[PDB]
């Protein structure tokens, strides 16, 4: 019964961005479909990466050299900047 | 049932080409339109019929339609 | 003397002002309860008595026009390939001949 | 007193969440702890990217909320969400608007 | 004769055309009953009063719009008989010449 | 210019094996152009994943590696 999605962060996010603004609920699932494709092409891709490098783990560096195979153009300079910011904030703060 | 193609009208399927952007519709389009509206909807309803029955379903669900649509490459938005 | 005549919109005035009211909307073209039945005489034939949810046509559909205005749009960009603005059922063909369906 | 990842992380999406379906997911064996922390972090950028660039179209149609319409003029109207989401038909759509310009009258 | 609904021949300049009686006007109660039942002229509604003492007929042209509906009385109505479609044919056939007239004309202007 | 290095004589016999009877002068140069910026992205991917090896020479492994990325399998080459 319990659905697992990605409402209330999104949700969070838009304030973040614009703490004025209203979401469709059509238009929410679209958000949520959307990020749940882009992240299993991202996860997808890390995966493969690493068994072709005969690794056996999901490095943060995997996410990386993926988002920036999958991911085009400067989405991605802007996608690794943040994510390597957001773990350097998560080392930083242990 | 049987030939429920025609319910595509004309009126229809100028309607999604009016969507596209043309202006002039040749007659001879309207019979290959509705052709290529049931390859489509064939391959996909298929991939949702192998879908349906792996479950071991009998409803049709929407969210094999868009595991079908993947597969194919077009995926859709909306609906899971 | 002076006879009538009436306000006729020359041809293809009409065609671009619904190309402007139709590019605007959203909303579904193909109606749904024709498109249902598209399917359940589309779906007989691979198991039978498939009942079908009411998303997973709204779903097949919005699928559908979403396939055919794309297939339109390219049809059209041939159409103007050959210097014509009527497009016709060889365009429909080189352009399925090109994304590899055919 | 227990805090979330994701508050040591800095972020908004789940962190937490991300590692459970990173491992459910079979990716991969072994995961780490930076992997969910990193994806999270990207998909909260491209959540955003999307979510402005659909905040910069409704303001124009004067719309308080998103409808899913304003969805897609932000994707396709952008030259790079649009190679991502280029293979991906959004509900309710509609087309960009573009009409050819031998499609003009003279 | 003349009936609510039904078929009726008219001048519009100098031809005939066919058209449908909506509403059935009479000048002494100034009134007229009209189709989907007696009622008076509205606000918005009125009759010229070169036609407005005889009565007259709300018509609607088939083939043209709403816009194109007017009161006619007895000089601009006729029954939608033999006779006057008839005479409709014959005005056509004036039309037509007219038309021919004007291609002679224009056709000597080309030379 | 080792663009330039793709010759005419070289897109005539491309467009021979595609079956194309006359080729206009036009081509030649547009053929450059596409030809780069196709392989500008295969080699692209092919790099992005040799310095995921930490390799510094890119192997033709990491080459239909991309190509199965972009979506267009070679085979024959390993893999």
């Amino acid at each position: 019964t319990r659905k697992e999605s990605y409402a209330i962060y999104v949700y969070k996010v838009l304030k973040q961005v614009h703490p004025d603004t209203g979401i469709s609920s059509k238009a929410m699932s679209i958000m949520n479909s959307f990020v749940n494709d882009v992240f299993e092409r991202i996860a997808g891709e890390a995966s493969r990466l690493a068994h072709y490098n005969k690794r056996s783990t999901i490095t943060s560096r995997e996410i990386q050299t993926a988002v920036r195979l999958l991911l085009p153009g400067e989405l991605a300079k802007h996608a690794v900047s943040e994510g390597t910011k957001a773990v350097t904030k998560y080392t930083s703060a242990k | 049932l049987r030939d429920n193609i025609q319910g595509i009208t004309k009126p229809a399927i100028r309607r999604l080409a009016r969507r596209g952007g043309v202006k002039r519709i040749s007659g001879l389009i309207y019979e290959e339109t509705r052709g290529v509206l049931k390859v489509f909807l064939e391959n996909v309803i298929r991939d949702a019929v192998t879908y349906t029955e792996h479950a071991k379903r009998k409803t049709v669900t929407a969210m094999d339609v868009v595991y079908a649509l993947k597969r194919q490459g077009r995926t859709l938005y909306g609906f899971g | 003397g002076g006879v009538k005549k009436p306000h006729r919109y020359r041809p293809g005035t009409v065609a671009l002002r619904e190309i402007r009211r139709y590019q605007k909307s959203t909303e579904l073209l193909i109606r749904k309860l024709p498109f249902q039945r598209l399917v359940r005489e589309i779906a007989q034939d691979f198991k039978t008595d498939l009942r079908f949810q009411s998303s997973a046509v709204m779903a097949l559909q919005e699928a559908s026009e979403a396939y055919l205005v794309a297939l339109f749009e390219d049809t059209n960009l041939a159409a103007i390939h050959a210097k014509r603005v009527t497009i016709m059922p060889k365009d429909i063909q080189l352009a399925r001949r090109i994304r590899g369906e055919r | 007193k227990a805090k979330t990842r994701s508050s040591r992380a800095g972020l908004q999406f789940p962190v937490g969440r991300v590692h459970r379906l990173l491992r459910k997911g079979n990716y991969a064996e072994r995961v780490g702890a930076g992997a969910p922390v990193y994806l999270a972090a990207v998909l909260e950028y491209l959540t955003a990217e999307i979510l402005e660039l659909a905040g910069n179209a409704a303001r124009d149609n004067k719309k308080t909320r998103i409808i899913p319409r304003h969805l897609q003029l932000a994707v396709r109207n952008d030259e790079e969400l649009n190679k991502l989401l280029g293979r991906v038909t959004i509900a309710q759509g509609g087309v960009l608007p573009n009409i050819q310009s031998v499609l003009l009258p003279k | 004769e003349f009936a609510l609904g039904g078929r009726c021949l008219a001048f519009h300049g100098p031809l005939m055309y066919e058209a449908k009686i909506l509403k059935i006007w009479d000048p002494s109660s100034k009134m007229y009953t009209s189709i989907p039942k007696p009622q008076k002229l509205g606000e918005d509604e009125s009759i010229p009063e070169e036609i407005i003492n005889g009565k007259c007929f709300f018509i609607h042209y088939q083939g043209w719009k709403s816009s194109w509906d007017e009161w006619v009385g007895y000089d601009r109505i006729r029954a939608y008989n033999e006779e006057n479609i008839a005479m409709k044919k014959r005005l056509a056939n004036e039309a037509k010449e007219a038309k021919k007239s004007l291609l002679e004309q224009q056709k000597k202007k080309k030379l």
